[PDB]
RNA sequence: AGCGCCGUGGCGCAGUGGAAGCGCGCAGGGCUCAUAACCCUGAUGUCCUCGGAUCGAAACCGAGCGGCGCUACCA
């Protein structure tokens, strides 16, 4: 089980489980999106749609029933690396690189990474498609 | 004084070599 | 052609069995070593301390044979919150022809007065020198109040250290220093891991341990290499316990009291409640000769807040229905041993960690609850339990006004607010009740690195008492 | 192609570099 | 220690009083010069182990097994 990162080899830190893929006809259902979602304080749609954003292919999302289908032939390494891009761009904060940061909207629609240990409001890369995705669905309140 | 510690220590080592010769 | 069970019953009968305690004996003549007392209660409390993930309970089960539950699904593996209770009987064998080191034999609570000698070829019978109780204190960094309560109820200590691990384990140092705080200088150092060890490595670790204990209060503490899983060097620890640890002065002149650390509701589920029992509070009598059918009151007891915000305490009077000690229900209780005081108390009152560190007094004495207490405090130079990666173990800062501090008076885990800090005294306000009986050694812990950190010791000097509402 | 969208993309990239300046200054 | 849930063909749900259910799976065929979409046809199974009720019980019930959601460490 991953230590929640890729180019990071500690023995003590917050945990993430790897995600995998099963075949449908073709589109791969990813089993382990809700658990990583809870391990990163970030809803599963952000995981799936970010994977799509770095991927560039049609995708299907259904959170109520666990059938997360992403279309394409992607070996474990490719999607785990795209999710690594997710966690580095999104999950981990600046100073300590905390693998639990939430996504918060202030009175301005500044979608921002917010942490707990360092607790800063990390200046978010709003210049990404997942920023618009997250702003479309406010977290834990529109899902 | 820990002299009565090493006697039990050697006793344990002797039983170790008695019971588990492969170790 | 006899079954093992029929056999055991036979040598239990031949050993004298477990005689019933008398209803009313001559208490002015009884000692904690009278045959009447040793067979059905523990007179010496022994605690076990060590680093986390070490196996303190494993040595306990090797010595006695009674498990420590290890409950709550989550706590079945990681760490438990309450203490660990097990009963051991120290059986010496009367035949001097057999070697002294293997003479001693520790058995479960269910053993007889004189069971046969297991050593092949010896016709001797064991004589029970003393029945002792064992308290397995936690070994983690968050659970600290329960450890200090166990130390307060401890009469003897057992330090456990592993060999191949890093030599300076700070959890062990914190345990030993806390034991030093609460007036315990009877400690037996135990080397748990000796089987996976080299001849030179064991000597180097022994030298390291001896160098470690040079500047602390305890000087002449024995060290014994024991194996928790291999179940050996059990007699050696028992003979060390018999030799080095005498009986602390605890006679019947001192007024009766109780200090409850654990609670036990008695609500056996599934059956009709028309056959039900009371509720048991696990408490230690550090002083007092309690019997069956006596009036008692929990001094801090019911805690309530009125509309104005004032904290009201209703002492929980109760009639003792039974006292449970050792294995059999006993008529009168011996101080110096954990006892389940089973009373008519409410089932919910003893449900959770509710009677954890509270003070109880029999009818005929009035311990005083206090709201503001003047303490006399002393403190060390560096915190223990902080692994500094090569830099000057964190030096402790002086206390400040308006700071939340975990103050363990005796066994009570209370959060005090500082009203005044001085050179050697301080003033504490308790939002949670505490009571003052006589001296009641205190420990102080701060919030410095997330979790609790012991800093020093204190003694109650003055206080503002709260008169209980009748 | 659709020079409509190319011009709009250039405007958006200029907007993003301007906002990166705005945070950075 | 007790109560509420469940018992798959490879997976999610369902009717459980006429006895193996669909989607999605898959092997194969159809269509297209070709691929997919689609169209269709087929293959795996002891609705858990054993009884009562019934013409017949996977199914109504039960005399229990395996696993779960609470009470909560319950002398
Ligand atoms: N190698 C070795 N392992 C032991 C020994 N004794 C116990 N263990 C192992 O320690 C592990 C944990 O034992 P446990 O008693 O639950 O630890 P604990 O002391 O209760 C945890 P804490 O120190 O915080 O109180 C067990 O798996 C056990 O096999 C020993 O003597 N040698
Ligand atoms: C942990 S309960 C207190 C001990 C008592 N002898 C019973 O058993
Ligand atoms: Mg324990
Ligand atoms: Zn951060």
């Amino acid at each position: 089980i991953n230590i929640c990162r890729d180019n990071h080899d500690p023995f003590y830190r917050y945990k993430m489980p790897p995600i995998q893929a099963k075949v449908e006809g073709i589109k791969t259902a990813v089993l382990n999106v809700a658990d990583i979602s809870h391990a990163l304080n970030r809803p599963a749609p952000y995981i799936v749609k970010y994977f799509g954003f770095e991927l560039g292919a049609q995708t299907s999302i259904s959170v109520d029933k666990d059938r997360y289908l992403v279309n394409g032939v992607h070996e474990p390494a490719k999607l785990q690396d795209v999710l690594d891009g997710f966690i580095n761009k999104f999950v981990l904060c600046g100073s300590c690189k905390n693998p639990e940061t939430e996504i918060i909207i202030t009175k301005d629609n500044d979608l921002v990474r917010d942490c707990k240990a360092c607790g800063k409001r990390t200046p978010m890369d709003l210049r990404h498609k997942l920023s618009s995705f997250i702003l479309k669905n406010p977290p834990d309140s529109v899902s | 004084v820990g002299l009565p510690y090493s006697e039990l220590l050697s006793r344990f080592f002797n039983i170790l070599r008695t019971n588990n010769p492969e170790l | 052609g006899e079954t093992e069970e029929e056999k055991r019953k036979r040598e239990f009968e031949e050993g004298g069995g477990l005689p019933e305690q008398p209803l009313n004996p001559d208490f002015s003549k009884l000692n904690p070593l009278s045959a009447e007392i040793i067979n059905r209660q523990a007179t010496i409390n022994i605690g076990t301390i060590g680093h986390v993930a070490h196996g303190k309970s494993t040595v306990v089960r090797a010595i006695s044979g009674v498990q420590t539950v290890r409950f709550k699904d989550e706590l079945e593996r990681n760490i438990t919150i309450k203490l660990g209770y097990a009963n051991a009987k120290i059986y010496k064998c009367q035949e001097p022809t057999c070697p002294e080191p293997d003479c001693y034999r520790s058995f479960k609570s269910d053993k007889e007065i004189s069971p046969k000698c297991q050593r092949p070829g010896c016709p001797g019978r064991y004589k029970l020198v003393r029945h002792v109780s064992f308290v397995d204190c936690p070994g983690h960094d968050i659970l600290m109040s329960t450890m200090l309560s166990g130390a307060a109820v401890m009469d003897a200590a057992l330090l456990l250290i592993a060999g191949n691990e890093s030599c300076p384990q700070p959890q062990t140092s914190e345990h030993l220093a806390a034991i030093e705080i609460m007036k315990l200088k009877h400690v037996i150092i135990l080397q748990n891991k000796v089987d996976l060890m080299r001849e030179e490595s064991a000597l180097e670790h022994q030298k390291s341990i001896l160098k470690f204990i040079r500047g602390t209060i305890a000087d002449g503490a024995p060290i014994v290499p024991i194996s928790a899983q291999l179940k050996y060097n059990i007699d050696a620890v028992n003979e060390f316990i018999v030799k080095t640890i005498p009986v602390p002065p605890r006679d019947f002149m001192i007024s009766p009291r109780l200090i409850v650390i654990r609670s036990f509701d008695v609500n056996k589920p599934g059956a009709e409640i028309e056959d039900l029992k009371g509720g048991v509070a696990g408490g230690s009598i550090l002083n007092g000769v309690f019997k069956l059918g006596d009036e008692i009151e929990i001094r801090p007891g019911i805690v309530t807040k009125d509309d104005k915000g004032k904290i009201q305490c209703k002492p929980i009077f109760s009639n003792i229905v039974s006292l449970f000690a050792e294995q059999n229900d006993l008529k009168f209780a011996v101080p110096g041993g954990l006892i389940g005081v089973g009373t008519k108390v409410d089932p919910t009152l003893c449900r959770a960690d509710r009677l954890v560190g509270q003070v109880v007094g029999a009818k005929g004495h009035l311990p005083n609850i206090y709201t503001d207490i003047e303490i006399n405090y002393f403190l060390l130079r560096r915190l223990l339990g902080v692994k500094t990666d090569g830099q000057k173990q964190a030096k402790v800062r002086k206390l400040e006004p308006n700071e939340v501090l975990m103050v363990n008076i005796g066994s009570t885990a209370t959060g005090a607010r500082v009203v005044a800090v001085k050179a050697d005294m301080a003033r504490l306000q308790l939002t949670s009740p505490a009571c003052t009986e006589i001296n009641e050694k205190i420990a102080l812990s701060r919030r410095i690195e997330k979790h609790w950190r012991l800093i020093g010791w204190a003694t109650i000097k003055k206080g503002t008492t709260l008169e209980p509402i009748a | 192609m659709r020079a409509k969208w190319r011009k709009k993309r250039t405007r958006r990239l200029k907007r993003k570099r301007r906002k990166v300046r705005a945070r950075s200054k």
